[PDB]
């Protein structure tokens, strides 16, 4: 029973999911390890998984998502490739300084010098650097990985829809998400848009109380309910039913 | 020697940011080296993603984009022809 604004037209039902997307500065370090060339070394390595890892991804969304989507990470997948950021992370390290810290490091020096852009149309290219980095960090260590979690169908929900976010789930068990700002035309806005998938924002509530409840999300009408009234819900596929199931249908609201 | 030319955008460096994004692949397929530079004298180097943020700051200044190589003329010209559209 929360009206959001409506990105995408569209209903879907299904449960609340939340990526295992979650803050990874606090694990910020200080220390001097021995790991001139294991370090550097590591770092190729790394890259070599990820920016294959990367470069594969794109390469299946082009192939259905759509051609936005392949032109932002494409061009992301060249950065993170670039002898220029590997270097620089290499430089970190030949004064003794981690990869794992290091990575975080470069990463975080190169955030604000995205944002000192003032063009938006693509100095917001920052908060793609940051998903970038949190790969990375996942890539630095063979002992994590996986889809993370390839559920059945579901919907994504956070506070903002991220274009690299979505990247990282499968978009076959994926259908909506309803984000709490994400709004705008942000490249992850504007291509899940032209994406043809129902999209949500506004919402006001947290993820905590989603974990797996059931959320029906209405593209159409923008709207967001939470296990209401089974009884109502029947009405609902009548309503439709009945013939103008195209507008808005004959409901409250300003009579 | 070097080849440069410049090109006024017109608040559009050409589309979207495809231009940018091409000439990384072009710098591969033609031989000769491609730089940017602003009419602040700011050197946006076509090899670095913080120099094509800074470009995008420049809409509706004058640049000065120089190629140098044996293609250079065929990297100019496909910026340029990408800038003008």
């Amino acid at each position: 029973r929360i009206r959001a604004l409506p990105a995408a037209p569209g209903v879907a039902i299904a449960e609340g999911w939340q990526d295992a997307t979650l803050p990874l500065m606090e694990q910020v370090y200080q220390a001097s390890t021995l790991d001139p060339a294991l370090e550097r070394e590591r770092l190729t390595g790394a890259l070599e998984e990820a920016a294959n890892e990367f470069r594969r991804y794109s390469k299946r969304f082009a192939a259905g998502a759509q051609k936005e989507t392949a032109a932002i990470f494409d061009l992301y997948s060249h950065l993170l490739s670039d002898t220029r950021l590997r270097r620089e992370l290499f430089a970190e390290v030949d004064k003794g300084s981690v990869a794992e810290w290091a990575v975080k490091t470069v990463i975080e020096k190169f955030a604000e010098q995205f944002a000192a852009l003032s063009d938006n149309y693509l100095k917001e290219r920052a908060g793609d650097l940051r998903a970038l980095g949190q790969r990375l960090l996942f890539h630095l260590d063979d002992a994590n990985q996986g889809p993370n979690a390839w559920p059945e169908r579901f919907i994504l929900v956070a506070d903002e829809l991220s274009a690299t976010t979505l990247a990282e789930l499968p978009q076959d068990r994926l259908v909506g998400v309803v984000v709490r700002d994400g709004a705008a035309n942000s490249q992850a806005a504007i291509m899940v848009r032209a994406l043809g998938i129902p999209t949500v924002m506004g919402a006001d509530i947290q993820p905590s109380v989603l974990h797996r409840r059931t959320l029906i999300v209405d593209g159409y009408r923008g709207e967001l309910l939470v296990d209401p009234e089974p009884v109502l819900l029947q009405e609902y596929q009548r309503l439709i039913s009945e013939e103008i199931e195209l507008s808005r249908l004959a409901e409250d609201d300003v009579n | 020697m070097t080849v440069k030319q410049t090109v006024e955008i017109t608040n559009k460096l050409g589309m979207h940011a495809r231009p940018a994004m091409k000439l990384f692949e072009l710098m591969q397929g033609f031989d000769a080296e491609v730089l940017l530079r602003n009419d602040e004298g700011t050197e946006a180097e076509a090899n670095s993603v913080i120099a094509l943020l800074m470009l995008d700051s420049a809409k509706g200044r004058q640049i000065e984009v120089e190629a140098t190589g044996p293609q250079e003329e065929e990297a100019l010209a496909a910026v340029i022809a990408l800038f003008n559209s």
